[PDB]
C-alpha cells in the first residue's frame, strides 16, 4: 500500500479503478472514490460537530448506469447496506 | 482558542453552563421592581 501510494499518479488509478463496467462517467467515478475514501469528522471542544463524509447524489436519465454504479459501490465498500423507496424486499430506511 | 478562552476564564464549559443553567432556573425568579414598570409600560404604548 504504501508503495503504490508513493506513485504521482495513483489518485487518478483510483479513479480508473471505480467500476470498470462502467465506461466514460469520469466525474460520477470521482465522486464515487471520495464517498468512498471520505474525509475525517471533527468536534472542535465538544461543542461544535463538522460532518465527515461525503454524500453524492446521482441525478441522472434512464440509462445513465446509476444502478450499477450503486452495486459496484455495495460490492467494493466495507460497510455497505443497499436500500430503495419503491421497492419492498429490502431493508427500510426507517427505524422501527 | 478555545481551550485557552475557557482557561482565562472568558467562556464557560458546556457542562459547567449546563449545571448553571440548572442552578439559576431551580433558585432564581426574578420579579420586576416597581420603577422597572413605567418603562416598560411607556415603551410598549409607543410601538402601538
Ligand atoms: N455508460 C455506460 N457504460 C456501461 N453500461 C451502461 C452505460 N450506461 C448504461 N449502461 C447499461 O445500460 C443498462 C442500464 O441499467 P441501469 O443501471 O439500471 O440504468 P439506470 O441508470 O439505473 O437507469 P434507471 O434504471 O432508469 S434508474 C445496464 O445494462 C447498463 O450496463
Ligand atoms: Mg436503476
Amino acid at each position: 500500500f504504501r508503495k503504490i501510494s508513493r506513485d504521482r499518479g495513483i489518485i487518478d488509478k483510483i479513479i480508473s479503478s471505480m467500476a470498470p463496467s462502467i465506461y466514460g462517467h469520469r466525474d460520477i467515478k470521482t465522486a464515487v472514490a471520495c464517498s468512498l475514501f471520505g474525509g475525517v469528522p471533527k468536534n472542535v471542544n465538544g461543542k461544535h460537530s463538522i460532518r465527515g463524509d461525503i454524500n453524492v447524489l446521482l441525478l441522472g436519465d434512464p440509462g445513465t448506469a446509476k444502478s450499477q454504479i450503486l452495486k459496484y459501490v455495495e460490492k467494493t465498500a466495507h460497510r455497505a447496506v443497499f436500500a430503495t423507496g419503491q421497492g419492498a424486499s429490502a431493508v427500510g430506511l426507517t427505524a422501527s | 482558542m478555545q481551550n485557552q478562552q475557557e482557561e482565562n476564564g472568558s467562556e464557560i464549559s458546556i457542562e459547567k453552563m449546563k449545571r448553571y443553567i440548572t442552578y439559576c432556573r431551580l433558585k432564581c425568579a426574578p420579579r420586576l421592581s416597581p420603577q422597572a414598570a413605567e418603562k416598560l409600560s411607556s415603551n410598549f404604548v409607543t410601538i402601538r
